């Protein structure tokens, strides 16, 4: 007798996994937050004298 | 230099206290102070275990130095045995008061 | 003085039912509720204490 | 100064710093080993079916595992105390400089020849200069000359603070009544930075250290300059 | 009855729970004031505005998850729930002084709660070193209050070493040795015997404090001849056998718990272990000035504190040996207790490890007052102990409620705290190598990448947190009762079934001589 | 300790004897799954014949399902141990649990 | 069949690979066939049927090795809703950032960034290995 | 460990409201603090 | 003498599941809260 | 119908005991070897490397030209 | 040691008593007398505002909050010197 | 006058982290030494090492309180 | 009812009004510290009386009246008691420290020595040494109590115990008019705080054990002790032979070593 894991398991899962890939990357990239990842190879040194 | 005037135990001890000064010079141990002394523990010669009611837990020390005490109720009727050693316990139930 | 400890175990022996503190009469029970009301009474003038001390008196 | 996404420790100004850098090296090895052989283990305990629940025999598997420990604390102890020692060595210092800490700011005092002293505040934020380092920055360093042997000696007017410069291996606190000795050597010239690193109330984190190292002939008219 | 029963107290098993219930309430405390400093750290600049505080805020958070969380569970939760029982006693020596215990721990919070709310609160760190502590940099009610609330908490845990010392020594069955003591059993009294040599000291040192504070004395003040560090020694004096003091009661709950889902009757090597606990205790009082090694310090003084230090990690070793050695060959079971007790096991290597880093007094100068100490102590202290306390807690919950968890949601949560508390603590030890200090309400730029991952972690175990209550909740409200527990027979304990009556042992365990 | 003739030969007299009883059959049983080996034939033999004089078939076909568990991954052990003990199986009467559709999930 | 919570100090019935042979049988109580069974299994096991057998198999044991060493799908639900939990997080952390954190400081400011970066090239922050070390003071560019 | 069968079943719907319940008795007092913190600071 | 046995040794009530998540919410949650509403206080304070 | 072989039946676990300790000791030489040779001899070299021909009044002058001296302009 | 005497037969109520008024009060005797003979007061010293001593951080919670709570004032000057 | 001084030297009375009293020991010597000078009918100037070192080591404000506490007659040392 | 021979104690009010006794005396002090007022702290000492008076009487009761010390519970109390002397004395210890730490190192604020200039110690040729020999005194005073009272000796009990009461109360007085003259007070430095708060919780200890045995007095007076059961009398004998060691070592340490 089909317990809860064998009729949800497979939804939670994927779903789980969709769901929080989704919001960590959105909350990672979509809403201002600075990382502040080092300048090396991506920012041009610019004149402060 | 002397006098008296003290009261000593065996007129002044009252409650429990009284009850185990009064059986130890009985020789005897209702209210567990001694550690018992083993049987052979077999089948014909098992430990008797004293008990007011009709079971009892039981620790077993298998053997002399073991760190680990094995733990069972001991219930009235048959004799039981250590599940680790299988020594032969029997529960002897009832009174302390008369 | 005589020894009147066998009173004082009978009484403190007798069957009803009354916690130690409470077994000596109706004394112990005035002194416990002094001694409640007193602690109850003090703590609770302690936290209107920290009311009054949690703000400036500028 | 440490930069972004750093992990380790900030690169060596001294020799003293170069030494550490590399028994930090030989001690993190030990503790990955150390740290891979265990969670290993562990693994290898809790992926077997196969079963061995009676009593087991200890005295013997403890010798290997209280005498293999002892062992490596030994190998990490002999490179540890080294530069203990080492670094306690007399030197020899051509100049003393005192700091004293106070709620929030350090003061300096170079009094070998001339009465020279004056304070060191941060920078706020909203008056650093373009390509200025929030929270780093003073309106006064201290310069100092490189390639030489100074004397720090630390103390307090107030509350307890700790004198902090990591590049090159630096902490001493700062304590009232108390006068503790450190010595620094930069083999470069260059600005170091490090920050009060003893809880001393609202302004704890804003009253850093900045070390100017120049030439000698330019400390001393940067002294001269100051008085 | 009501009012007999749970504040008039005079049993072990009740005074157990109130320890419990105390410090779950102070664990929700000291987690609020903990996300509250990575709120501030989260992202550069100012996020309270109000420095001071930031630092009451921190102050705070250890003395609460300290004297008022750890402890508590430890000792009085699981301490008084389980000892008696494990040794077949049918209470505590001196049941009723162990109420007293109990009962001085809510106004020692509350005089706590009161110095945060009166001034300013108390920015001193939980070390509280003077002048900072002192009347003119802290001057006003606040310090005074938490010195008092230290002395009540003090007094709970010197009267409570007593009673279990007492019990464990007096009232095992007679024919029970010392050797034959489940290892918890031993965890509490070695503890014990920590608490009631160390407390008084600080108790000395901080009443030195008050009376600096107070009645013009000057232990402290050079002004009159003092010395700030004389009141670190006394402190750390107290301080490292406290922080062995709340990891023990852990080491044996992790012992009764690995070797209880290893299927195994006995922990690996008990004489080891029992040895290995009484060496750590040993070596506790003799280590303490690795607290100090910046303060300006002989260099004999550092090589001898460097090396006591290293050789603690010996008998320590043995017992994460030993418990390895239980896991080989058991019939592993896969139930949240364990899985707690094995992430206690991986992250309290991680944090012994760069305790060794930090061993070396000369590496330390440059670690000293970093993130890397905070690192350290988090992994080996905090989530140490956080996770054998909730281990202990799933594994005894069904003895203590007669209830049972569900053992899904509680696999859920575990996943979520270990992946939170690593998310928290690991970038701290890059901060700390690369030279941010510790005690900062703000960092310099370069510090902004691990300090926000640093705080993410934090919201997750906050998610956890809020789990765990839910999952107790749901315990209570399904109601499902115990049927059966095996392993009985080598789990004292769990004999008079769950939960098991008001009076256990009435009549004592037969144990024979032989 | 002793050879491994010597463990093998005891845990035979063991359960070779003839009035066991059913406490002793399973402590003996319950006990040697502890030891980190699969029983010997000849050990299971006099254990399965035990459970013919007390008169218990289920206990004999639970015999051989620990058997096979105390192999772990090595399964090669329980179809050698079942060969070698078949014509004890058959004199007996027990069914092997996969005859009884006892291994089926 | 029925367990009882006030039998805890009696010996239970339980399924353990480890502890093969329970203290007592799944089924101690016997109808008028099963009493028929338990008495023809005094006699050769040859004569009974499987059925028998499986029936003596069931009285004496609740669940077979295979039956209670299955493995089961509960992972999937762990690791499923502990992602979701996680994924929850998230949303808290959007909120924060949305709600209770102001602006960072200007000192992260692009510009202010290249600015800050050409100065610490030129005090040469980690020369030696970790920042202007990987700046190529010739080529004047990052280190490929 | 073996137990008998909840005398209270919980339901898929009654956890859910009771997990929603536990966390917003954390997050909105927090979370009103929080918001209001700049009203806090300049007053 | 005193109730024995499950959700009788214990100082709340789990007589009726919705009650108890009030008190639990109510207990946990004014734990959880003290924090935030004591550093709303200090500053308001100033 | 051939009859199968006796396997090895006795100390199973042991013997995978012993095997794996074996390999958790070699992972751990292969990679003390490692971490010796991409971390610890790379920073010798890179500090031996810096400073064999560094020139102090060098570095010190292109500091002094980029401005970044309150003492020296 | 084994200090100059003797008895130790049994160390009973009686010896200790012996040791009670035969040589523990006789000392506490003469030590009251050699007391009570050194007692006579000392002549106080000049003053002098030392700034180790007299500290005041914080006023005394009792009095004016200047004076200790044992003040005498013929030998405890207060920061600014001896009372009048 | 044998001089050239630098900074203070190592002294091996006191070798350890705490100068403190490696600068009180020379405050003190150096105001010995004017005094027996300045009496006796000779030259402060004999004094001028000990000066030199107490002014390299010591604090500006712990030199001033002390010459505050002498001119006060509440120096707590002896000179 | 109970087969093993341990003590189950009544529920009992006084753990909670102890507790909040604690709470108002700390709160009190703080009141008093800082807001100038006594009311806390007065309300918190009299309620610690009256917890302490009721407590010790329920534990009289217990024992005396009841009968519910067995040896099993009388040994378990002279383990609590050796305890809690030992938590004494670490916190002695704490105070020791404090005082050899600021006097083997004597800071350039004293004048760079010990005692520090401007301080004129004790001579401890006199009152100290008569207090000496008051407390050594009262440690061979008590002792013939305790052999008295064993050998069933009442009035020869009562006569020592009296004697060494009479002791510690000259002891304390003598204490109390050696703090009046001294020139010294807690203000003076770190000598005068070392001397008179380890001299201070030491006279404290002299007026508790003073206490201790004032209650024995009287439980004697009527009849509670056995001359084979007389735990009470023990404790407070215990308690008083560590309060001479103690003064023992103030002795030699401060007013002798230190002066
Ligand atoms: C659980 C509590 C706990 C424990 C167990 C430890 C354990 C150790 N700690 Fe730590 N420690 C703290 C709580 C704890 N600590 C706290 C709270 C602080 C700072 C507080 C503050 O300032 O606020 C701290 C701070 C602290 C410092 C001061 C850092 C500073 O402030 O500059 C030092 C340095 O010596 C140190 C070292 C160690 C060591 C060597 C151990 C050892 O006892 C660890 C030994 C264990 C292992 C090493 C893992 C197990 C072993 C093996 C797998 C065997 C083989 C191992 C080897 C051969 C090395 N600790
Ligand atoms: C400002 C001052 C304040 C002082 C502070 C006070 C504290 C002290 C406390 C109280 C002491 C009181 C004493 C009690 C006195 C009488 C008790 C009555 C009992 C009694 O009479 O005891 C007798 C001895 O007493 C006796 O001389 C009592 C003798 C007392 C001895 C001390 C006096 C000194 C004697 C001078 C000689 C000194 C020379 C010594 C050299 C050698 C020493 C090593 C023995 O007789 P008994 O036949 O065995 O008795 C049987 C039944 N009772
Ligand atoms: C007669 C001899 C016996 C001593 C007892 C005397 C009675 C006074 C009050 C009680 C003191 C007992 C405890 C010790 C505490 C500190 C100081 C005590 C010693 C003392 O009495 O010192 C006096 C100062 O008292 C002061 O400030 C007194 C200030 C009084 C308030 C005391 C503050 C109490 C705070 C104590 C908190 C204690 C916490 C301990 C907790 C235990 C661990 C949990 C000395 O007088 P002075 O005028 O300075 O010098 C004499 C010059 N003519
Ligand atoms: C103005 C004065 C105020 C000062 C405040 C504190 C002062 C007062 C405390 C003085 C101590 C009084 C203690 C009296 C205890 C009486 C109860 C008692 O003595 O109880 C005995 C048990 O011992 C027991 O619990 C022994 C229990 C031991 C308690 C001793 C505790 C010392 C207390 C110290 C408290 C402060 C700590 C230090 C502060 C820095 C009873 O057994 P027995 O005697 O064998 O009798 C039975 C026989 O009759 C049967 O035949
Ligand atoms: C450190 C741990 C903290 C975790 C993060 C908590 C995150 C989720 C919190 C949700 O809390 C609330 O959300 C609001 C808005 O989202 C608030 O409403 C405010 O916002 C409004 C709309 O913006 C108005 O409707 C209101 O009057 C109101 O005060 C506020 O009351 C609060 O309870
Ligand atoms: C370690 N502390
Ligand atoms: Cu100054 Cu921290
Ligand atoms: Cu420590
Ligand atoms: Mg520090
Ligand atoms: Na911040
Ligand atoms: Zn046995």
């Amino acid at each position: 007798a089909p317990d809860f894991h064998d009729k949800y398991g497979n939804a939670v899962l994927a779903s789980g996994a969709t769901f929080c890939v989704a919001v960590w990357v959105y909350m990672a990239t979509q809403i201002g937050i600075e990382w502040n990842p080092s300048p090396v190879g991506r920012v041009t040194p610019k004149e402060w004298r | 230099a002397s006098g008296g005037g003290v009261p000593t135990d065996e007129e002044q001890a009252t409650g429990l206290e009284r009850e185990v000064m009064l059986a130890a010079r009985k020789g005897q141990d209702p209210y567990n102070i001694l550690a018992p002394k083993a049987t052979s523990g077999t089948k014909e010669d098992p430990n008797l275990v004293p008990s007011i009611t009709n079971k009892r837990i039981v620790g077993c020390i298998c053997e002399e130095d073991n760190s680990t005490v094995i733990w069972f109720w001991l219930h009235k009727g048959e004799a039981q045995r250590c599940p680790s050693c299988g020594t032969h316990y029997k529960l002897v139930p009832h009174q302390l008061a008369h | 003085f005589e020894n009147r400890v066998a009173e004082k175990q009978k009484l403190f022996q007798e069957d009803n039912g009354l916690p130690v503190h409470l077994k000596g009469g109706a004394t112990d029970n005035i002194l416990y509720r002094v001694t409640m009301t007193l602690c109850l009474g003090g703590t609770l003038y302690s936290l209107y204490c920290l009311g009054w001390a949690s703000f400036p008196h500028k | 100064m440490a930069y972004p996404m750093q992990l380790g420790f900030q690169d060596a100004t001294s020799p003293i710093m170069e030494e550490l850098l590399h028994f930090h090296d030989h001690t993190l090895m030990i503790v990955f080993l150390i740290s891979s052989l265990v969670l290993y283990i562990i693994s290898l305990m809790l992926t077997t079916k196969l079963t061995h629940t009676s009593t087991m025999d200890a005295q013997e598997v403890e010798t290997i595992w209280t005498i293999l420990p002892a062992i490596i604390l030994i190998l990490i102890a002999l490179p540890s105390l080294r530069i203990l020692y080492m670094m306690d060595e007399i030197n020899n210092p051509s100049l003393t400089v005192k700091t004293m800490g106070h709620q929030w700011y350090w003061s300096y005092e170079y009094t070998d020849y001339e009465d020279l002293s004056f304070d060191s505040y941060m920078i706020p934020t909203s008056e650093l200069k373009p390509g200025e380092l929030r929270l780093l920055e003073v309106d006064n360093r201290v310069v100092l000359p490189m390639e030489m042997t100074i004397r720090m000696l630390v103390s307090s007017e107030d509350v307890l603070h700790s004198w902090a410069v990591p590049s090159l291996g630096l902490k001493t606190d700062a304590i009232p009544g108390r006068l503790n000795q450190t010595t620094l050597m930069s083999s470069r010239p260059g600005l170091y930075y490090g920050q009060c690193s003893e809880i001393c109330g609202s302004n704890h984190s804003f009253m850093p250290i900045v070390l100017e190292l120049v030439p000698l002939k330019y400390f001393e008219k940067w002294s001269a300059s100051m008085l | 009855m009501f009012i007999n029963r749970w504040l008039f107290s005079t049993n072990h098993k009740d005074i157990g729970t109130l320890y419990l219930l105390f410090g779950a309430w102070a664990g929700m405390v000291g987690t609020a004031l903990s996300l509250l400093i990575r709120a501030e750290l989260g992202q550069p600049g100012t996020l309270l505005g109000d420095d001071q505080i930031y630092n009451v805020v921190v102050t705070a958070h250890a003395f609460v998850m300290i004297f008022f969380m750890v402890m508590p569970i430890m000792i009085g939760g699981f301490g008084n729930w389980l000892v008696p029982l494990m040794i077949g006693a049918p209470d505590m020596a001196f049941p009723r002084m162990n109420n007293m215990s109990f009962w001085l721990l809510p106004p020692s919070f509350l005089l706590l709660l009161a110095s945060s709310m009166v001034e300013a609160g108390a920015g001193t760190g939980w070390t509280v070193y003077p002048p900072l502590a002192g009347n003119l940099a802290h001057a006003g009610a606040s310090v005074d209050l938490t010195i008092f609330s230290l002395h009540l908490a003090g007094v709970s845990s010197i009267l409570g070493a007593i009673n279990f010392i007492t019990t464990i020594i007096n009232m095992k069955p007679p024919a029970m040795s010392q050797y034959q003591t489940p290892l918890f059993v031993w965890s509490v009294m070695i503890t014990a015997v920590l608490l009631l040599l160390s407390l008084p000291v600080l108790a000395a040192g901080i009443t030195m404090l008050l009376t600096d504070r107070n009645l013009n004395t000057t232990f402290f003040d050079p002004a009159g001849g003092g010395d700030p560090i004389l009141y670190q020694h006394l402190f750390w004096f107290f301080g490292h056998p406290e922080v062995y003091i709340l990891i023990l009661p852990g080491f044996g709950m992790i012992s009764h718990i690995v070797t209880y889902y290893s299927g195994k009757k006995e922990p690996f090597g008990y004489m080891g272990m029992v040895w290995a606990m009484m060496s750590i205790g040993f070596l506790g009082f003799i280590v303490w000035a690795h607290h100090m090694f910046t303060v300006g310090m002989d260099v004999d003084t550092r090589a001898y504190f460097t090396s006591a230090t290293m050789i603690i990690a010996i008998p320590t070793g043995v017992k994460v040996f030993s418990w390895l050695a239980t896991l080989h060959g058991g019939n592993i079971k896969w139930s949240p207790a364990m899985m707690w007790a094995l992430g206690f096991i991986f992250l309290f290597t991680v944090g012994g490890l760069t305790g060794i880093v930090l061993a070396n007094s000369s590496l330390d100068i440059v670690l000293h007052d970093t993130y890397y100490v905070v690192a350290h102590f988090h992994y080996v202290l905090s989530m140490g102990a956080v996770f054998a306390i909730m281990g202990g807690f799933v594994h005894w919950f069904p003895l203590f409620s007669g209830y049972t968890l569900n053992d899904t949601w509680a696999k859920i949560h575990f996943a979520i705290m270990f992946v939170g508390v690593n998310m928290t603590f690991f970038p701290q030890h890059f901060l700390g190598l690369s030279g941010m200090p510790r005690r900062y309400s703000d960092y310099p730029d370069a510090y902004t990448m691990w300090n926000t991952i640093s705080s993410m972690g934090s919201f997750i175990s906050l998610t956890a947190v809020m789990l765990m209550v839910f999952i107790i909740w749901e315990a209570f409200a399904s109601k499902r009762e115990v049927l059966t527990v095996d392993l009985t027979t080598t789990n004292l304990e769990w004999l008079n079934g769950c939960p098991p009556p008001y009076h256990t042992f009435e009549e004592p365990t037969y144990v024979n001589l032989k | 300790h002793e050879t491994d003739e010597e463990f093998d030969a005891r845990w035979v007299t063991y359960f070779n004897k003839p009035d066991i009883d059913a406490w002793e059959l399973r402590k003996g049983m319950n006990t040697l799954v502890g030891y980190d080996l699969v029983p010997e034939p000849k050990i299971i033999d006099a254990a399965l014949r035990a459970c013919r004089r007390l008169n218990d078939f289920a206990s004999a076909v639970r015999i051989l399902e620990v058997v096979k568990d105390k192999a772990g991954p090595h399964k090669e052990i329980y179809p050698y141990v079942i060969q070698e003990l078949r014509p004890t199986l058959n004199e007996l009467g027990i069914s092997t649990p996969e005859e009884l559709g006892l291994d089926k999930v | 069949s029925v367990v009882k919570s006030e039998d805890y100090a009696l010996p239970s019935y339980v399924d353990r690979r480890d502890y093969p042979l329970p203290d007592v049988a799944h089924v101690k109580n016997l109808s008028a066939s099963q009493k028929a069974l338990k008495e023809k299994e005094k006699a050769s096991w040859s004569s009974l049927s499987i059925d028998e057998k499986v029936e003596l198999y069931r009285l004496k044991f609740k669940e077979s090795f295979a039956e209670m060493n299955r493995s089961t799908n509960e992972w999937k639900t762990v690791v499923g809703a502990a992602m979701f939990f996680i994924g929850f997080t998230a949303l808290l952390l959007i909120w924060e950032k949305h709600y209770v954190y102001g602006p960072i400081p200007h000192t992260f400011e692009e510009e202010w960034v290249a600015k800050q970066t050409k100065r610490m090239l030129d005090m040469k922050v980690a020369p030696i290995q970790g920042f202007s070390a990987k700046w190529d003071y010739d080529k004047n560019e990052w280190k490929k | 460990i073996t137990a008998k069968p909840a005398k209270t079943p919980t339901s898929p719907k009654e956890q859910a409201i009771g997990l929603s319940v536990t966390f917003l008795s954390f997050l909105l007092p927090a979370g009103w603090v929080l918001y209001h913190l700049d009203n806090y600071k300049k007053s | 003498h005193y109730e024995e046995g499950p959700g009788k040794n214990i100082p709340f009530s789990v007589e009726n599941k919705w009650r108890l998540l009030a008190m639990m919410t109510l207990f946990f949650g004014s734990g959880f809260a003290a924090p935030f509403f004591i550093v709303r206080h200090q500053l308001l304070k100033k | 119908s051939t009859a199968l072989a006796k396997p090895q039946m006795r100390g199973l676990l042991a013997r995978r005991l012993r095997f794996h300790i074996v390999g958790a000791f070699m992972v751990s030489l292969g990679f003390a070897t490692f971490y010796k040779f991409a971390v610890a001899e790379k920073r010798k070299k890179a500090y031996a490397d810096f400073y064999r021909n560094y020139d102090s009044m060098k570095d010190f002058e292109e500091m002094r030209k980029a401005g970044i001296f309150q003492s020296a302009k | 040691a084994s200090a100059a005497k003797g008895d130790h037969g049994g160390t009973g109520a009686r010896t200790w008593r012996f040791l009670t008024f035969g040589l523990a009060l006789p000392s506490v005797a003469l030590c009251t007398l050699n007391s009570w003979l050194h007692s006579g007061h000392r002549e106080r010293p000049a003053f002098i505002p030392y700034h180790h001593l007299r500290i005041r951080t914080k006023p005394f919670s009792w009095g004016d909050g200047n004076h200790t709570f044992f003040h005498n004032p013929r030998v405890n000057p207060l920061p600014t010197g001896y009372e009048k | 006058k044998i001089k050239n001084y630098q900074t203070a030297p190592f002294d091996s009375r006191f070798p350890n982290q705490n100068q403190t009293r490696n600068c009180w020991q020379n405050y003190l010597d150096f105001h010995r030494c004017e005094k027996a000078m300045t009496a006796k009918g000779g030259d402060v100037s004999v004094c001028e090492w000990y000066r030199r070192v107490y002014k390299s080591l010591c604090p500006i404000s712990w030199v001033s309180t002390w010459d505050d506490r002498r001119a006060e007659g509440t120096f707590p040392g002896k000179i | 009812h109970q087969t093993h021979a341990y003590h189950m104690v009544n529920p009992s009010p006084w753990p909670l009004t102890g507790a909040l006794s604690a709470l108002l005396m700390t709160s009190g002090l703080t009141m008093w510290f800082h807001f100038n007022s006594m009311t806390l702290l007065m309300i918190g000492l009299t309620t610690n009386m009256l917890t302490m008076y009721q407590w010790w009487r329920d534990v009289i009761r217990e024992s005396t009246f009841q009968g519910h010390h067995t040896p099993a519970v009388q040994k378990g109390l002279r383990y609590g008691m050796i305890l809690f002397i030992i938590s004494e004395v670490l916190f002695f210890t704490g105070f020791f420290w404090a005082f050899y730490h600021s006097s083997l190192a004597p800071t350039p604020e004293l004048g760079g020595c010990w005692p520090p200039t401007g301080i004129h110690p004790l001579n401890p040729l006199e009152v100290p040494l008569l207090n000496t020999s008051v407390l050594l005194a009262s440690g061979v005073s008590i002792t013939w109590a305790h052999h008295s009272l064993m050998e069933g000796d009442r009035k020869h009990m009562l006569q020592a115990l009296f004697i060494t009461i009479t002791l510690g109360v000259y002891f304390t007085l003598l204490q109390a008019s050696e703090y009046y003259e001294a020139p010294f007070t807690i203000s003076d430095g770190v000598y005068g705080s070392t001397f008179f708060v380890a001299t201070g919780f030491h006279g404290l200890h002299v007026i508790i054990g003073s206490t201790f045995l004032i209650v024995c007095f009287f439980r004697q007076l009527k009849f509670h002790f056995t001359s084979n059961h007389h735990f009470g009398f023990e404790a407070a004998a215990w308690y008083w032979h560590f309060v001479d060691v103690v003064w023992l070592f103030l002795y030699v340490s401060i007013y002798w070593w230190g002066s």
